[PDB]
């Protein structure tokens, strides 16, 4: 097979990202995987004249998968895979009643990679205690995790999927990186059947697939809810006013002055102030503006998507995806339902992966996360529960939120 | 000498040409010793003699019982492609395993022993002047890794690594560490076998053109390596010497705090808090700084623990790994890494760049990262905190946080949380409506409160900030309140600081507030929008 030549964006030099140190268990796993892959031609050992590098990790069933972090190499070759070989994003995938996600990364491993490009796929298995230099490979085939791989392979993919698409003209199929998202409006049971058909169909054409049932019907901007309560106190009014004031930054039509007049005299926090009709109308008038959605809230595809996550306690995390402040394109919640089985970093990591999967389905792009975690902590334990082939970009927040209940 | 090793191909940075540098003639006596050495390594194939056909050139110098040849390759180095980065960092003695024997081998004339890629040799050319300087010049190039060239360390490394592979396979019981131009070979074979294998290695290497020290010249332990003392069953930092001077320069303080941290991998308890507070003052380069009083006590304490010599053991992977953490004070922590109780693998300190517990978490991170680097696993931790304390703090903290398997150790100063704020306002507690302020330019301020019972105060303030008074307001309500108080403030800044449950600070205000909050029995702190018109009439009085 001929190799699609890959030029970089001019004036860009290849990735030079230092490799994290790894537990001995994971180094051993990586050495195993790579000895096999070198044996199958998929990668080759390289010398010191190759100065580039790209981190590698080991993640997981009961077997170790290698996971290469091509985040830098992707930005450095963005034209190739977004402009030149772009894969268009189906605006109807988000509207399907069901979306299964199929791992098809194994298709790449047969297709050769351009001989002049391989140098930039270098990676290193590190050593413990710096006892040896490090084992250096570079890829000879399209690598999993690179955004060029799927772009290069979409020709072959469009052909392999043609008979299925003709037979099932209502099923939507989108390819992000190493995964196909297939949506249908079928009964859960029909859907799982149609999916085994596609699995069998892909298998009839030499594509292996191993062995998440998402539902983008309940996927919107969730509405901010005032606490309903039978009785109200000086303090309650005070939390209530504070919540409403902050929302003013989002719906400037929050009319609350009949509440500020409510308790005008310095009163104890426990004083159970009663309800004014003039005040109560400013509360129902405001709960209505809360039911409606925002104005101006549109997806600008020239810009980047931003996700903010807040820990809420008791295993509950809230998130907002936006592009400009206060103009939320989507908000939501996550909850890990296994106590004495789940811990904070597991939750943040599962949260991060659900938000990304959502974002791929709705927009075909990933957000940059604002994570509420210490940088060094996260750089140490994310692989322990990472189950995805892509890696979104991130940065860390050190300023806490003012009122976490402001989002739930 | 130049070896039958296969050369690593090298090319110049894209769209660059080789150096064409100027060669101003030099001492006639120099030009003599140069050719005496220059044609003595030509006969060894390290260099050759080329005509003016090649246009590139580089300058050459002399230095000194003999002389020595030098080539500043700075102009070429800027022009040759980048390579793989020669390993950054060093193996820590804490992470070596006890081997019955360890031989050190340093390769002679390493870079000159490795061929340089043929089609890149033109770019190494130089000219030796003809004294008369109008007389013609003799032109040489290199056939081997030139001294101090950009590619040399990294190509040398990969040649050595390759040459090792055939021997590493025949002898899987021995262990070669590589470091720059040295080989460190351990083994658990009876000293006769090990000495036989060392000679097998030397001969191997010699046939690849790498000379190496005979048994007579093989260094003997303890080993003086990278500022360590490597005894066959123990390691320590080399002798560390702290000067007793009267005056102290910026540089003198830099060199001292360095020799101290260095010592802290293995000497427990060392502190650098006050010593470094001084340099943090300004970026002065050689200004003299008066030794402060507290710093002086620190240096005295450091000098005491340094008076006696301390040692560490090496790693045994069958025996698990433990890390123990002590709090020292003013945001200073110490920890030890060991496998059995009477010798440590290594020691160290963490410092605050905050809550006592948060810092502990950050220290467990620092250690965790270091363990992974040095041994490939994480320690089990012995920690001075009650499990119930930890579970309470993390469940309520806004960051996610991870705590590898750990155990409580009832060795004070234990780590505790000192107060907690009420989740909901207190019935039967006076409610205080505090506020504060100041003027940017004027620098005067006012702080006060107004309670529901009708009580009111205002205090004038000099040399204060809108933020420093908003905390003064809160301190007023705590000074003048019963054991249960509701406070209400329009300052997120002040709410933030208090909610952070800080354990101490440099800000003495905040320390007083802390001693109040620990004194109080129930405090509920609550926030309202500023300038909204609800009980905030207290801002008028402070205004
Ligand atoms: C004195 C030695 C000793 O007896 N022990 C038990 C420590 C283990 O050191 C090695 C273990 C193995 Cl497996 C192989 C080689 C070892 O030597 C070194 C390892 C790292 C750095 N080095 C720098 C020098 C000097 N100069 C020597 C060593
Ligand atoms: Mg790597």
């Amino acid at each position: 097979i001929e190799t699609v030549p890959v030029k970089l964006k001019p004036g860009m030099d290849g990735p030079k990202v230092k490799q994290w140190p790894l537990t001995e268990e994971k180094i051993k796993a990586l050495v195993e995987i790579c000895t096999e892959m070198e044996k199958e031609g998929k990668i080759s050992k390289i010398g010191p004249e190759n100065p580039y590098n790209t981190p590698v990790f080991a993640i997981k069933s009961t077997k170790w998968r290698k996971l290469v972090d091509f985040r830098e190499l992707n930005k450095r070759t963005q034209d190739f895979w977004e402009v030149q070989l772009g894969i268009p994003h189906p605006a109807g995938l988000k509207k399907k009643k069901s979306v299964t996600v199929l791992d098809v990364g194994d298709a790449y491993f047969s297709v050769p990679l351009d001989e002049d490009f391989r140098k930039y796929t270098a990676f290193t298995i590190p050593s413990i205690n710096n006892e040896t230099p490090g084992i250096r490979y570079q890829y000879n085939v399209l690598p999993q995790g690179w955004k060029g791989s799927p772009a290069i392979f979409q020709s072959s993919m469009t052909k392999i999927l043609e008979p299925f698409k003709k037979q099932n003209p209502d099923i939507v199929i989108y390819q992000y990186m190493d995964d196909l998202y297939v949506g249908s409006d079928l009964e859960i049971g029909q859907h799982r059947t149609k999916i085994e058909e596609l699995r069998q169909h892909l298998l009839r054409w030499g594509l292996t697939t191993p062995d998440y049932e998402l539902h983008p019907d309940k996927w919107t901007v969730q509405p901010i809810v005032l606490p309903e309560k039978d009785s109200w106190t000086v303090n309650d009014i005070q939390k209530l006013v504070g919540k409403l004031n902050w929302a003013s930054q989002i719906y400037p039509g929050i009319k609350v002055r009949q509440l500020s007049k409510l308790l005008r005299g310095t009163k104890a926090l426990t004083e159970v102030i009663p309800l004014t009709e003039e005040a109560e109308l400013e509360l129902a008038e405001n709960r209505e503006i809360l039911k409606e959605p925002v104005h101006g809230v549109y997806y600008d595809p020239s810009k980047d998507l931003i996700a903010e996550i807040q820990k809420q306690g008791q295993g509950q995390w809230t998130y907002q995806i936006y592009q400009e402040p206060f103009k939320n394109l989507k908000t939501g919640k996550y909850a890990r339902m296994r106590g004495a089985h789940t811990n904070d970093v597991k939750q943040l990591t599962e949260a991060v992966q659900k938000i990304t999967t959502e974002s791929i389905v709705i927009w075909g792009k990933t957000p940059k996360f604002k994570l509420p975690i210490q940088k060094e902590t996260w750089e140490t334990w994310w692989t322990e529960y990472w189950q995805a082939t892509w890696i979104p970009e991130w940065e860390f927040v050190n300023t806490p939120p003012l009122v976490k209940l402001w989002y739930q | 000498p130049i070896s039958p090793i296969e050369t690593v191909p090298v090319k110049l940075k894209p769209g660059m040409d080789g150096p064409k540098v100027k060669q101003w003639p030099l001492t006639e006596e120099k030009i003599k010793a140069l050719v005496e050495i220059c044609t003595e390594m030509e006969k060894e194939g390290k260099i050759s003699k080329i005509g003016p056909e090649n246009p590139y050139n580089t300058p050459v110098f002399a230095i000194k019982t003999k002389w020595r040849k030098l080539v500043d390759f700075r102009e070429l180095n800027k022009r040759t492609q980048d390579f793989w980065e020669v390993q950054l960092g060093i193996p820590h003695p804490a992470g070596l395993k006890k081997k019955k024997s360890v031989t050190v081998l340093d390769v002679g004339d390493a870079y000159f022993s490795v061929p340089l890629d043929e089609d890149f040799r033109k770019y190494t050319a130089f000219t030796i002047p003809s004294i008369n300087n109008e007389t013609p010049g003799i032109r040489y190039q290199y056939n081997v890794l030139p001294q101090g060239w950009k590619g040399s360390p990294a190509i040398f490394q990969s040649s050595m690594t390759k040459i090792l592979e055939p021997f590493a396979a025949q002898n899987p019981d021995i262990v070669i560490y590589q470091y720059m131009d040295d080989l460190y070979v351990g083994s658990d074979l009876e000293i006769g076998q090990h000495r036989t294998k060392i000679e097998e290695l030397r001969q191997h290497l010699l046939r690849w053109g790498l000379t190496t020290p005979d048994k007579k010249h093989q260094k003997e332990p303890p080993f003086l390596w990278m500022g360590y003392e490597l005894h066959p069953d123990k390691w320590t930092v080399q002798p560390i010497v702290l000067p007793e001077k009267d005056s102290w320069t910026v540089n003198d303080i830099q060199k001292l705090v360095g020799k101290l941290n260095w010592a802290s991998q293995i000497y427990p308890g060392i502190k650098v808090r006050q010593l470094s507070k001084l340099l943090r003052g300004t970026k002065a380069l050689t200004e003299v700084i008066p030794l402060t009083e507290e710093a002086e006590l620190e240096l005295a304490e450091n000098r005491e623990i340094l008076k006696e010599p301390v040692h560490g053991v090496y790693y045994d992977p069958s025996k698990d790994l433990i890390a123990e953490i002590q709090k020292q004070g003013q945001g200073q922590w110490t920890y030890q890494i060991y496998q059995e109780p009477f010798k440590n693998l290594k020691t160290g300190k963490y410092a605050r760049m905050t809550n006592d517990v948060k810092q502990l978490t950050e220290a467990v991170q620092k250690i965790t990262t270091e363990s992974i680097v040095i041994w490939g696993k994480t320690p089990k931790f012995k920690l001075p905190i009650q499990k119930e304390t930890w579970e309470t703090w993390w469940t309520e903290y806004w960051q996610a946080t991870w705590i590898p398997e750990w155990e409580f150790v009832n060795t004070p100063p234990l780590v505790k949380l000192w107060y907690q704020l009420e989740k909901e306002p207190i019935v039967g507690a006076e409610t205080f409506y505090v506020d504060g302020a100041a003027n940017r330019e004027t620098k005067l301020g006012k702080a006060g409160y107004v309670t529901n019972k009708g009580r009111q105060k205002v205090v004038p303030l000099t040399n204060t900030t809108n933020q420093k008074t908003e905390l003064q307001a809160i301190y007023l309500a705590l000074q003048d309140s019963g054991l249960e108080v509701n406070i209400v403030t329009d300052s997120q800044y002040a709410l933030g600081i208090i909610q952070a449950q800080p354990d101490k600070s440099e800000s003495e205000l905040v320390n007083q507030i802390i001693e109040q909050l620990i004194k109080k029995e129930k405090v509920y702190l609550a926030w309202v929008p500023a300038h909204k018109g609800i009980g905030g009439n207290e801002q008028v009085d402070k205004l």
